[PDB]
This record gives C-alpha cells, structure tokens and sequence, in this order.
C-alpha cells in the first residue's frame, strides 16, 4: 500500500536556477540596472 | 571656456568606488579592537593570507591598526596603471589618523567589481579633522570601462541648470561656429550636436566646442537661505515691491513699522534691506514672511 | 618637460607591494607581546627556521621586538637586483620604532608572490610620528614582470586630467614636430601615438616625445574646499556674478546684507570676497550658498 | 663619475644575509631570561656544544647576556675572507649593549645557507639606541657565489630611476664614446651595451663606462611631502598657476583669501608660497588643495 504512486504536497520543481543577467549598456556608468520592475 | 562651464559631455561621466582597508603605523590612536570585532578579524585574515595563522581563540589587543573606508571617483576614460586620490575615513573609535599607511585595499564599484587598488600614506591636516585623511594617487585604476564614444553621429551636451534660453544660446552660438545644423536643443537641458563619425573627429569636434564663448542670459531670481549655516544670498534678478515689515526689537531710527521702498535692481534691494536694520537671522524671517506677502518678487530657497 | 608632466605612458606603471616583518632593537618600545600574539608566534617562527626551537608551552614578554607591515612600490621595468624605499609601519601596541632595524621580509604582490626582499635600518624623524618610518634603498627586487613595451606600433599617452581640448592640443603637438599622422587622439584621455616597430625605436621616439611642450589650454573653473583642513582654493578661471551675502556676525563696513560685486579674472573674484570681511570657515559657507544661487560660476568641489 | 652614480651594472648586487647570536660582556644590561627563554636555551646549547652539559631542571638568571639578531649585507663577487660590517638588534628586553661582545654567529642567506660568521666587539654611540649597535668587519664571508660576469657579450646597465629621456641619454653618451652600435635602450630603465667576449675585457669596458659623464635631462616635477617628519621639497621643474588660497589664521598682510602669482620656475614658487606666511604643516594642505584645484603643476607624494 506504501508502492501506491502519489503526488507530492509540493509539486514541481524544488530549486530555480539563477537567470544571467542582461549585458551592461556602454554608457560610461558601473551601475547598471536590469529591467525594472 | 564658457560651454565646458555650462555642459558636461554624454557618456564622460565619474563613478564612485569604494572600499573597506586598514591604517597602520598610528601612534596608539587606533581603534579598541574589543568594541570594533572587524578590525582584528580583518587583521587576521590579512596574517593569513601573508602565511601567519593566529590561533583563533586569542585577545588580540592593538593600538596602532584602525579599520576605514576608502572612497574615489573613478574618472571618465580611465585606463588601467593610471592613479586616483582616494578619501579614508575612520570607521570605528579610533582617536586619530595622523600618520598611518593605507594596506592594500580594492576599492569596488556598485557592481561589486574591484577597479582600483589603494594603497599609500595619509595626509592629516595637523580643528583640524584627525579621522579622515586623503591620499593623493594612492590608487592604481585597475579595470577600465567600455564606452560608446566614437560611435554615432550624435552627442549631447547636458547643461548643468535647466534653461530653455540658456539651451537655444548653446544651441546658436554651435551653429554660428560650426555650420547652420550642427546644434539642435532637444529640451531645456540637453543640446544635441552632429558630430562626424570616427573616433579622433569627434575629440576635435568637441575640442573646439568646448572653450566657445556663449553670452549667459538672465537667469531666475532666487534668494538662497541657508539655516544651518545662517547664511542669505541673493542673485542680480531679485527685486522688491513697496511694503511694511515689523518684527521684534527693531524700529525705525520711529515706530516699529518700517517701510521697504519698491526696489529694481540689487543694489536698490540691498539698500532697502539694510535700511531695516536687521541680522541675517531675523533677515530669513523677514523675507520668508515677504515672500508670502507677495513683496520679494523671487524664489525664496531654503537649502 | 610638458608631456612627461601631463601625460603617462600606456605600460609604463608602478604597482604596490606588501609585506609583514619584525623590527628588533628598539629601546623598550615594542609590542607588549601578551595582546599580539602574532608578534611572538612569528618571532618563535624566524627562531625554528634559523635552528632554535623554543618549548610550545612558554612565556615570552619582549620588548625590543615590534610587528610591522611593509609596504612600496614597484617601479616600472624594475629588474632583479635593484633597490626600492619601503615604509614600515607598527601593527600593535608598539610605542615608538626609533632606531630598530627591519629583518628579512618578503614583500608580496596582488598574486601573492614574493617580488622584493625587504631589509634596513628604519628612519624615524624624531609632534614626529614614531611607529611609521621609511628605509631608502631597504627592499631588493627579485622578480621581474613581462611586457608588451617594444611590441606593436601604437602607444598611448594617457593624460592625467580628462580634457578634449587638451587631448587634441597634445595630438597636434606631436603631429608638428614628429610627421604628419603620428599621433591621434582616441577619446578626452588617450592619445594613440604611431611608433616604429622595435624596442630601442620606441624608447627613442618616446624620448623625443616626453620633453615636448604644449600650451595648457584654460582648465575648468572649480573651487576646491578642504573642510577637514579648512582651506579653500580657486583657480585663474573662477569668476562671480552681481549678487547679496549675509552671514552672521559679518557686515558692510552699514548692514549686514553685502553687495559682491559682478567679477571677470581672479583678482576681481579675490578683492570681491576679501570685501567681506569672513573667515575662510565662513567663506566656505558664503561659497556654498553662492553656488546654490548661482552667483558662483564655478564647479565647487569638497575634498 | 655618472654612470656609475645614474645606473647599476646587472648581476652586480647585493644580498640580505641575517643570524642569531648572543652578546655577552654587558654590564647588567641583558635579557631578563625569565621572559626570554631563548636566551637561557641558546646559551645552554653552546654550553653543551663546548663541552658543559648544564642540567635540564635548573633556574639561570642572567644578566650579561642578551639574544640579538645580525643583518649584513652580502656584498657583489664577494670571496671567502673578506669581512663585512654587520648590524647587532637585541630581541627581547635587554635595557642596552654598550660594551657587549658577539660571539661566533652563523649569517644565514634567503636560501638558509650559511655565507659569513660573525664575531666582534659591537660599537654603541653612547638620545643614542642602545639596544643596536655595528661592527665593522665584524664577520668574514664564507661562501661565494656563481655569477655570469664575464660570460656573453650583453650587459644591462639599469637606471635607477625610469626614464626615456635618460635612457637614450646614456645610450647615446656610450655609443659616442664606445662605437657606433655599442649601447641599444631596452625600455625606460634599461641600456643594452656590447661587450668584448671575456672576463677582463668586460671589466675594461665597463671601468670606460662607469666613469663617462651624462648630461641629466629635466626630470618631471614633484613635490615630496613627508608628513611623519612635516618637511616638503620641491624639485626645480615644479610651476604655479594664479589662484586664490585661503586657510584658517591667514590672512593677506587684507582679507583670508590670498591671491597666488602664476610662477615660471622655482624661486617664483618659493616667493608666492612664501608670501603666504605658511607653516610647513599648513602647507601641505594648501599644496594637496591646490594639487586638487590644479594651480599646481606637478606631481605631489606623500612619503
């Protein structure tokens, strides 16, 4: 009765890979700020 | 020299770095090292970077370290090997940094990317400040920064305060120097010139704009009040209209309403000012409360 | 002598060096080695490396021994077997490093790597500060770095101070005394100079190059404040526009509103603000507050 | 004489060697040897190596002896029995070593190879330390080491300051004097020379060489400021520009903000620095702000 398949409370994925972020710009700044929300 | 005094160029810019050091060689006027646990765990590390591995249970009591923060402006084109002066300034109960050495420190940008590497001595004046100092090309620029000038046919001169006539004059004064559409003025602060494409052109180009002469026209009347420091200044373009002010102990030298005569120009405005009597104290009350009247025909800013 | 004081030559840098050691024979005036106990642990280090191993178990309470970091430059095409000036500087707890003598210390690059060997005898000045001296000719360089100097045929002259009109002034310099095209100009901080293939070639035609002089172009008008110092300082191109100051305690010499008069050179700005009579604390307010309203036409900077 | 006194010959150089030894004959004023172990160890290990075998559970209070550290420097093509001077540094509270005597002490190299043996008589002026002291001949090299001299036909003469301008000076000065081809510049800091293949002949040339006299050309200017000793030194290249400097409790003698001629050469600059009625201390400021502000045209380091 343990063999049964069941669905999981948390379903999907459990972990996010962290996205590269945007090319800076050439404007002569260091700070660069990705799209802002 | 007028233009290069007015405008700055698109994309010729200073950024800010920053950096976290240590200052040695003080004369026992550095930080307790028992309220600032940073201090000795940075010193640490720097002993075991070197190859000195201090056991970790241990009082390390110091006089002569002190933890600070380093601050530069990385310049417009910098280029690595070139040298930059850099602030420090003291970060915890630490007496006095007269005579210490700045340790090798990377000074960081906002990306968190080293750019500079300081390191030299520090000059302390000697009421005189005694936590911050300043070293002059005490850092090595490290990393350099790509740009997009050279590129385009288009630059803009950015003026320092916002004015549609003073925008128009630039604009005019390029285009009477530099052929009829060199210039064009996209908004009361910017001034869109054409420039040739190439890198060396546009140097030249912006070469000959920059020490060009443009007449500064009239430019708002504001009078500048400063609390803090109880200070007043007026500009040319202040004028006053015919009004009564009164206020606490002063009088007419003979009542104690005194009437202000409508003034045009700023000698007339300062003549009328004085005529009051009055200390620059009681002078920021005076021309608050004429500036709601309606009297002091200006803008009145507090900074 | 203008080009080598203006500009600096692409490869051609100096680089910092860092390093800890001991400095033995002070007079009773080293660390007191219970609150460093790096000091003794490096001490019983040089003592087991020469031969002798003191017991782990013991009580050591020097006083002619002081931990110090070292720290100097790397000059530019420095070859092994040359001498530099290093600075020595207490780490803790140390009273005075007056006549002590710097052992045997390696001084380490960014990289970690030994470049120099560090030993001498240190000079203090003897108001003079005691934990900080400096020993001329104290380290040996044992390391050397590569270059690309002597490869290609382009070398950039990097001015210290961004200026297109200056960059440009500096290109048509080059392009009088030395052909037609060789030299231009990149951006407001780099000129990009044509160079013969070869490595004497280039020595040779930068030392035609360096000792050039060239007429500085007007430079940006700024006033810089030195608050920590209390020092104020203006340059040739710093003028003033017909504007009121008031400040306290300060008046005409009769109110306390002071007319500043429109000013054109430097002696007209000097003789205008001398006019009203302030310290140099006050004149940084008044200068301040001026650059608010915008008599001051001028880049006020606080350093 | 300036060639020798402007460069350095390569693989002509001196080491760094450094030992530890004991001096003996002072008059009460040696090591505690309760709070310096080593001491007591060391002095028990040469007792036990002469043929005394002092008991391990005992108490030695000495009074005469103090542990000390010897530097040297190994001098270039240096042979077995030649003597050198050596610099004595006690370690650990000893109060002086007036009259104190060094006995047989191995000089180690970086390698931790033994090139000299020290012994003498340590000399102490007697405001003077007392805790170092120097003995000429003091220790008598034992080790020689292998060198290149003499083999190939290229030797770098290595200037001791970087310089293109010098480089080709010298270049050109031995490929008057010696031959069309005999000196080639590498880089700012190095002289290629061509010499006859042997050991005598090299020897020859470079006795011509050493000897030749350069013309020294304007080398950058500089303001030097050593802040731990409050002296400032300006070379003979450094100028003015006409600017404003003010700073607390100076005044012109008549307002705080003194006016400053443009200035040509040194003695101009001495005049209008002077006419300020600075202190040294004061004076540092004013140079770093106006090194800031750009009326000083020169490189300004702080030492």
């Amino acid at each position: 009765c343990a063999w049964i398949p069941a669905k999981p409370l948390v379903q999907g994925a459990t972990t996010a890979q962290p996205i590269p972020g945007p090319v800076p710009v050439a404007n002569g700044s260091i700070f660069q700020s990705a799209q802002p929300i | 020299e007028r233009i290069r005094d007015l405008t700055s160029v698109q994309g010729v810019r200073e950024n800010s770095l920053i950096g976290y050091g240590l200052v040695v060689g003080l004369d026992g006027t550095g930080d307790q090292t028992t309220q600032t646990p940073f201090t000795t765990q940075t010193l640490n590390n720097m002993l075991s970077q070197l190859g000195i591995t201090v056991p970790t249970g241990t009082n390390m009591q110091l006089k002569n370290v002190a933890a600070v923060m380093v601050t530069a402006s990385y310049p417009p084109f910098a280029r690595q090997g070139q040298t930059i002066d850099v602030v420090v300034s003291s970060m915890g109960n630490a007496k006095s940094l007269r005579g210490g050495t700045l340790l090798m420190t990377p000074l960081k940008g906002v990306d968190s990317q080293v750019y500079a590497l300081a390191q030299g001595n520090i000059l302390v004046g000697g009421v005189n400040q005694l936590n911050g100092g300043r070293i002059t090309n005490g850092a090595i620029i490290e990393r350099e920064l790509p740009t997009q000038f050279g590129a385009g046919n288009t630059i803009n001169l950015q003026l320092n305060d916002e004015d549609f006539t003073m925008a128009q004059q630039i604009t005019d004064a390029i285009n009477r120097a530099r052929g009829y559409g060199s210039a064009t003025a996209l908004d009361a602060r910017t001034v869109q010139v054409r420039v040739p494409s190439g890198n060396s052109s546009q140097v030249r180009f912006l070469a000959d704009i920059q020490n060009m002469e443009v007449n500064v026209t009239p430019q708002d009347a504001k009078v500048v009040i400063n609390s803090r420091t109880g200070s007043v200044v007026m500009n040319r373009e202040v004028t006053l209209d015919s009004c009564a002010v009164a206020q606490g102990n002063l009088s007419v030298t003979g009542g104690s309403l005194q009437s202000v005569r409508s003034s045009a120009n700023l000698n007339s405005v300062v003549r009328a000012l004085n005529a009051l009597g009055a200390t620059p104290m009681d002078l920021m009350s005076i021309l608050q409360s004429m500036q709601s009247a309606g009297c002091l025909r200006a803008k009145l800013e507090i900074i």
